[PDB]
C-alpha cells in the first residue's frame, strides 16, 4: 500500500539518511533492532515473518568508510546487509568517475537491489534520493542512477532532496562543476527536488542553536526535522494530508520549475525554557523570514507561484486561517497573475519529536514551508557564476576529460542551467 | 404509417445518439493508448 | 416511472451522498440498520423510489458508492449509517485520481468504470421502471468530476432514455483543496452540457458566503458546508419522494424545468439558513419563506437571481401551512416582481406543499430555479481557467495523462457558448 523507495547515495546522502531514519524510528516506536511494541509507516518501512520493520531504503556509496560506520553502528540491525551497498574506490570528487568509470560497475548491483524493494511493494508510489551536489558520488553516481531508473520504473516519481554546497564546509574546488553537471543531467529525470543549502543550514545551527563550529551531526539532525515534516504526511494518517503526486500538483506548474523552498519553524535550543511555548501565529510568521529558510536567497525579490504549510502537533485550523489572513494584510508577499490559490495547509497531529541529546529543543508545534518561489534562481545563478570563473580557464576540466568526459558536455550542461534561469525570468513575468 | 414512423423517427435519434457516444469511445482509448506510445517511446529514447 | 438508482463518486461525491442517505433516512423513518420505526404512512408511500425492499422489515438504499481512493469508503462504511449500504455497492480503486481530471476521465478511472457498470446494471435490472439516476459528485477533483462524468457516458449509452440527473459541486478559491480546479471544473461542465438532463448547481462559493457571511462561522468546515447541501437535497427530491402531483417524478420534472436542451443547469435556494449547532430558533412564516426566493443570500449558487430572469422555478413549502396563504404570497411575488420572470413562458411558476418539515425545522421552503443569471457561475469559471490557461500552467499534469490542448480549448469554448446561450433568453423578448 502505498509504498516511498528511500535512496541515499555518497557521504552526504548516507549521513542525512541515517539522520532521517534515526527520527522515523523515534517518531514510529521502532526500535534500532526493528522490532516496535496508526499503520501508515507501513509506506516505509516492510514487515518480516519475525515482526521486525525494515526500512525501504537502499545507501551507496562507492567508498566504504560512511557506509561500513552504519553496518557496525546502532541501527545495524535496523537494515539487513543487501540494502548497505559500497564499492572499493570513491568518485574522487569528480562527477565523471561517479558517472561514468567507477559508477558504470556498481549501478547493475544496486538497481537489482532496489528490484527486489519494489517487488515487495504492491502501490509503489515512487522514490526519494538523497544526494550531495558537490561529491563525485552525490552527483555523477545519482544522475547515472536517475537515468536508470527512469529506464525501468517508466513514469514513476522520483523526488530529490539536493544538498547544495557551502565554502564554510566543503570539500572540493570543483563543486560547482559537480553541481552543475548533475542539475543538467538530472532535471529531465526528476519530478521534484528540495535543495537543502549547507549554508543556511551551517547559520541556523550557529544562529539559533548556538553552535560555534557546526559539524555534519548538528546539521543532519536539522535537515533530518525538515525531511520529516515533508514526509510526515506519507507515514501518517491526519486531518490533512498530501501524497507524492499532490506534493508535485500543487507545487510544480511547469515540468523545469520544480524547486520549491523549504522554511523551517521553530528551531529552539536545548537550553533557556522560556522561550516557547510559541503560538501558531508565531511560527508561520517565521516562515517569511529569509533567516528560517533552507537556501539563502530573498524572496522579496521574487514572485510565489505556490505556497505548501504543513502543521505537526497542537494546531487548530482556526488557528492557522487567522495567522494566513494577517500574514496576506502585508502586501509584501506577491504572487505570479496567473497563480490565484497560494495556500495549501496541511496539519499532522504529531508535534514534534527530537533526538536524546540532541540540540533541538521539544516543541507542542511545529511548521515547514515549501513555497515555489522565482527567488531560488538566485541560489542558481551563485552556482554558474563560480562554474563560469573556472571553467573560462578549463581550470581542472583536464581531470573530467581524462575520465572520457568531452568539453561540449560542460558546455551543454552550462547553457541548460542558463535556459533553466530564463525560466525562472520568463514565469515571473505578468501576461 | 404515422406511428411506425414516429418508431422509426425514434430510432434514427437514438442509433445517432450511440454513434456520438461510440465517438467518445473512440477518443478515450486513442488518448489512453497515446497515453502509453509516448512514455513507451521516452524510454525508446533513454536506452539508446 | 419509480426507481432512482443513485451514485455516489469521489471524496465530496461520497460525504454529501452519505449525508443526504442519513437526511432522507430519518425524513423517512428509517434507522441505520434499515428498519422502519417512523409513525406516518408517508413516510413510506413512495419510499420504493430511493430504497429497495430486501427480506422483512428492511430498506437499502439503491445506492452505488464509487471512489478511485479507498480511505473515503471505509469513513463511510464506519459512519452513522454506514451499516445500511448494500456492501457489494461499494466500488472502489486503490489507485486515486490525484485532483487531475485525466486521471478519472481517462486512465484509472476508465480501469474501475466496468466494475461500477456491473454493479449499476445489477440494480437497474432488479427494477420495475427505472425513471433513471442520480449522481453526487464534485467538479474540482478528479474522481467525482473525471470518472463521475465518464460514468455519465457510459451509463447515457447503456441507458439512453432514461433520465440524468445530478448534483456537482462547483469548486471556489475560498475552499480550495488544489490549485486546478478550474480545469477539472471546466472539462466536466463540457460534459454535463451534453449528457446530463438536470444539473443542480451546488456552488461552494455560494455556501462559504453563507457559512461565513449568514450562520457568522469564523472558519467554515465541509461539515458546516455539507449540512446545507444535506437540506437542499432533502429539499428538491421532496416531491419525488413524497405522494404528490406536481413533479412527481424525473422526467415531469425535466419536461416542466427545461425549456431548451443545453439549459438544464439549476440555481437551488432554501429557507431558513441553519447553522449545525443552530437549533434554536423561532422564526419563519408563508411571506417571510416566500421573500426569499429573490434573495440572492439563499441561493446554494452564487448568483444573484435579479441579475437575470427565470425561465421556470418550483418551489417546494414544507410544514403545516395554509396552501391559502402559499398560493397568495407566491402570485403576490411573481406580481411585484414580473420584470425577472420571461413573458414568453406563461404561469412558469409551480409550487408543491409537503405535510412533512425537514428534521430541526417546523417550516421550510426550497426554490429550484431555471435562471438566466446562473452565466454568472459559469463565467466565474471561465475566467479563472484562462487566467491558467493563457499560460498554459499546471498543463503538463494532463497532457502526462495523454490529454491534448484541444479538448481545453473545446471545453472552455462550450462554456462559454452555454453562457451566450443564457444571454440569449435573457434578452428575448414576447415580441412574438
Ligand atoms: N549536510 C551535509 N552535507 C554533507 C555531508 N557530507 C558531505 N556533505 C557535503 O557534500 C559535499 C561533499 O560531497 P560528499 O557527499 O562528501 O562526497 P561523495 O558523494 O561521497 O563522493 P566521493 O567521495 O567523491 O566519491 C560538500 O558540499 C559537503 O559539505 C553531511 O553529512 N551532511
Ligand atoms: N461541499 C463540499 N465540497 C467538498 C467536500 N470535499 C471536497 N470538496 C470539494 O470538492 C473539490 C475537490 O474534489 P474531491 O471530491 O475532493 O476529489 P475527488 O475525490 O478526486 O472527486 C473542491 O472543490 C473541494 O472544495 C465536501 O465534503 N463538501
Ligand atoms: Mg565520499
Amino acid at each position: 500500500m502505498r509504498e516511498c523507495i528511500s535512496i541515499h547515495v555518497g557521504q552526504a546522502g548516507v549521513q542525512i539518511g541515517n539522520a532521517c531514519w534515526e527520527l522515523y524510528c523515534l517518531e514510529h516506536g521502532i526500535q534500532p533492532d526493528g522490532q516496535m511494541p496508526d499503520d501508515s509507516f507501513n509506506t516505509f518501512f516492510s514487515e518480516t515473518g519475525a515482526g521486525k520493520h525494515v526500512p525501504r531504503a537502499v545507501f551507496v556509496d562507492l567508498e566504504p568508510t560512511v557506509i561500513d560506520e552504519v553496518r557496525t553502528g546502532t541501527y545495524r540491525q535496523l537494515f539487513h546487509p543487501e540494502q548497505l551497498i559500497t564499492g572499493k574506490e570513491d568518485a574522487a570528487n569528480n562527477y565523471a568517475r561517479g558517472h561514468y568509470t567507477i559508477g558504470k560497475e556498481i549501478i547493475d548491483l544496486v538497481l537489482d537491489r532496489i528490484r527486489k524493494l519494489a517487488d515487495q511493494c504492491t502501490g509503489l508510489q515512487g522514490f526519494l534520493v538523497f544526494h550531495s551536489f558537490g561529491g563525485g558520488t552525490g552527483s555523477g553516481f545519482t544522475s547515472l542512477l536517475m537515468e536508470r531508473l527512469s529506464v525501468d520504473y517508466g513514469k514513476k516519481s522520483k523526488l530529490e532532496f539536493s544538498i547544495y554546497p557551502a565554502p564554510q564546509v566543503s570539500t572540493a574546488v570543483v563543486e560547482p562543476y559537480n553541481s552543475i553537471l548533475t542539475t543538467h543531467t538530472t532535471l529531465e529525470h526528476s519530478d521534484c527536488a528540495f535543495m537543502v543549502d549547507n549554508e543556511a543550514i551551517y547559520d541556523i545551527c550557529r544562529r539559533n542553536l548556538d553552535i560555534e563550529r557546526p559539524t555534519y551531526t548538528n546539521l543532519n539532525r536539522l535537515i533530518s526535522q525538515i525531511v520529516s515534516s515533508i514526509t510526515a504526511s506519507l507515514r501518517f494518517d491526519g486531518a490533512l494530508n498530501v501524497d507524492l503526486t499532490e506534493f508535485q500538483t500543487n507545487l510544480v506548474p511547469y515540468p523545469r520549475i520544480h524547486f520549491p523552498l523549504a522554511t523551517y519553524a521553530p528551531v529552539i535550543s536545548a537550553e533557556k525554557a522560556y522561550h516557547e511555548q510559541l503560538s501558531v501565529a508565531e511560527i508561520t510568521n517565521a516562515c517569511f523570514e529569509p533567516a528560517n529558510q533552507m537556501v539563502k536567497c530573498d524572496p522579496r525579490h521574487g514572485k510565489y507561484m505556490a505556497c505548501c504549510l504543513l502543521y505537526r502537533g497542537d494546531v487548530v485550523p482556526k488557528d492557522v486561517n487567522a495567522a494566513i489572513a494577517t500574514i496576506k494584510t502585508k502586501r509584501s508577499i506577491q504572487f505570479v497573475d496567473w497563480c490565484p490559490t497560494g495556500f495549501k495547509v496541511g496539519i499532522n497531529y504529531q508535534p514534534p519529536t527530537v533526538v536524546p541529546g540532541g540540540d533541538l529543543a521539544k516543541v507542542q508545534r511545529a511548521v515547514c514551508m515549501l513555497s515555489n518561489t522565482t527567488a531560488i534562481a538566485e541560489a542558481w545563478a551563485r552556482l554558474d557564476h563560480k562554474f563560469d570563473l573556472m571553467y573560462a580557464k578549463r581550470a581542472f576540466v583536464h581531470w573530467y576529460v581524462g575520465e572520457g568526459m568531452e568539453e561540449g558536455e560542460f558546455s551543454e550542461a552550462r547553457e541548460d542551467m542558463a535556459a533553466l534561469e530564463k525560466d525562472y525570468e520568463e514565469v515571473g513575468v505578468d501576461s | 404509417k404515422k406511428l411506425e414512423a414516429a418508431e422509426e423517427r425514434r430510432k434514427y435519434q437514438e442509433a445517432e445518439l450511440l454513434k456520438h457516444l461510440a465517438e467518445k469511445r473512440e477518443h478515450e482509448r486513442e488518448v489512453i493508448q497515446r497515453a502509453i506510445e509516448e512514455n513507451n517511446n521516452w524510454i525508446k529514447m533513454a536506452k539508446e | 416511472m419509480r426507481e432512482i438508482v443513485h451514485i455516489q463518486a469521489g471524496q465530496c461525491g461520497n460525504q454529501i451522498g452519505a449525508k443526504f442517505w442519513e437526511v432522507i433516512s430519518d425524513e423517512h423513518g428509517i434507522d441505520p440498520t434499515g428498519s422502519y420505526h417512523g409513525d406516518s404512512d408517508l413516510q413510506l408511500e413512495r419510499i420504493n423510489v430511493y430504497y429497495n425492499e430486501a427480506t422483512g422489515n428492511k430498506y437499502v438504499p439503491r445506492a452505488i458508492l464509487v471512489d478511485l481512493e479507498p480511505g473515503t469508503m471505509d469513513s463511510v462504511r464506519s459512519g452513522p449509517f454506514g451499516q445500511i449500504f448494500r456492501p457489494d455497492n461499494f466500488v472502489f480503486g486503490q489507485s486515486g485520481a490525484g485532483n487531475n481530471w485525466a486521471k478519472g476521465h481517462y486512465t484509472e478511472g476508465a480501469e474501475l468504470v466496468d466494475s461500477v457498470l456491473d454493479v449499476v446494471r445489477k440494480e437497474s435490472e432488479s427494477c420495475d421502471c427505472l425513471q433513471g439516476f442520480q449522481l453526487t459528485h464534485s467538479l474540482g477533483g478528479g474522481t467525482g468530476s473525471g470518472m463521475g462524468t465518464l460514468l455519465i457516458s457510459k451509463i447515457r449509452e447503456e441507458y439512453p432514455d432514461r433520465i440524468m440527473n445530478t448534483f456537482s459541486v462547483m469548486p471556489s478559491p475560498k475552499v480550495s483543496d488544489t490549485v486546478v480546479e478550474p480545469y477539472n471544473a471546466t472539462l466536466s461542465v463540457h460534459q454535463l452540457v451534453e449528457n446530463t438532463d438536470e444539473t443542480y448547481s451546488i456552488d461552494n462559493e455560494a455556501l462559504y458566503d453563507i457559512c461565513f457571511r449568514t450562520l457568522k462561522l469564523t472558519t467554515p468546515t465541509y461539515g458546516d458546508l455539507n449540512h446545507l447541501v444535506s437540506a437542499t437535497m432533502s429539499g428538491v427530491t421532496t416531491c419525488l419522494r413524497f405522494p404528490g402531483q406536481l413533479n412527481a417524478d424525473l422526467r415531469k420534472l425535466a419536461v416542466n424545468m427545461v425549456p431548451f436542451p443545453r439549459l438544464h443547469f439549476f440555481m437551488p435556494g432554501f429557507a431558513p439558513l441553519t447553522s449545525r449547532g443552530s437549533q434554536q430558533y423561532r422564526a419563519l412564516t408563508v411571506p417571510e419563506l416566500t421573500q426569499q426566493m429573490f434573495d440572492s443570500k439563499n441561493m446554494m449558487a452564487a448568483c444573484d437571481p435579479r441579475h437575470g430572469r427565470y425561465l421556470t422555478v418550483a418551489a417546494i413549502f414544507r410544514g403545516r401551512m395554509s396552501m391559502k396563504e402559499v398560493d397568495e404570497q407566491m402570485l403576490n411575488v411573481q406580481n411585484k416582481n414580473s420584470s425577472y420572470f420571461v413573458e414568453w413562458i406563461p404561469n412558469n411558476v409551480k409550487t408543491a406543499v409537503c405535510d412533512i418539515p425537514p428534521r430541526g425545522l417546523k417550516m421550510s421552503a426550497t426554490f429550484i430555479g431555471n435562471s438566466t443569471a446562473i452565466q454568472e457561475l459559469f463565467k466565474r469559471i471561465s475566467e479563472q481557467f484562462t487566467a491558467m490557461f493563457r499560460r498554459k500552467a499546471f498543463l503538463h499534469w494532463y497532457t502526462g495523462e495523454g490529454m491534448d490542448e484541444m479538448e481545453f480549448t473545446e471545453a472552455e469554448s462550450n462554456m462559454n457558448d452555454l453562457v451566450s446561450e443564457y444571454q440569449q433568453y435573457q434578452d428575448a423578448t414576447a415580441d412574438e
